[PDB]
């Protein structure tokens, strides 16, 4: 789910209505089991 | 007595100066804004 | 929105008649179109006011400080 990773703080779990006042991407994380 | 900024969300009057994070006693809701001014407005009334 | 204080057209008030109007209609269960002969608005300019007003202000009351 949508995710804030700011550097001076945690992830907060982005929400659209602050994406948008604060100018960021209401993107998220994508992540695959690489096997090595 | 007096006031600056305010919470988005946690509506409560905070304000402080230069680095001093743009947090909120308590709500991260790293927003804020800057309620109203102290000289009083007119306006023409039509 | 709030009620539009006046009609655009005559000016007549109209600024009271809104809380009225709604009772006629959701208490005492009358139709717009007598509701409205109800509170005296008479000609259209007057009707048409409050029969569309829109109170979106409920709506924009509905979020927070
Ligand atoms: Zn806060
Ligand atoms: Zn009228």
């Amino acid at each position: 789910k949508p995710m804030v990773n700011e550097s001076d703080g945690v992830t907060h779990a982005l929400y659209p209505q602050e994406a948008r006042l604060r100018n960021l991407t209401y993107s998220s994380g994508l992540f695959v089991d690489v096997k090595k | 007595a007096t006031l600056k900024y305010i919470c988005a969300e946690c509506s409560s009057k905070l304000s402080l100066s230069r680095t001093d994070a743009v947090r909120c006693k308590d709500c991260g809701h790293r927003i804020l804004l800057k309620a109203r001014t102290k000289r009083l407005v007119q306006f023409e009334a039509r | 929105m709030i009620v539009p204080v006046r009609c655009f057209s005559c000016g007549k008030v109209v600024g009271d008649k809104w809380e009225s109007y709604l009772n006629l209609l959701q208490e005492d269960e009358l139709d717009e179109g007598t509701a409205l002969s109800r509170l005296g608005l008479k000609r259209y300019c007057c009707r048409r006011m409050i029969l569309t007003h829109v109170d979106l202000i409920e709506k924009f009351l509905r979020y927070n400080p």
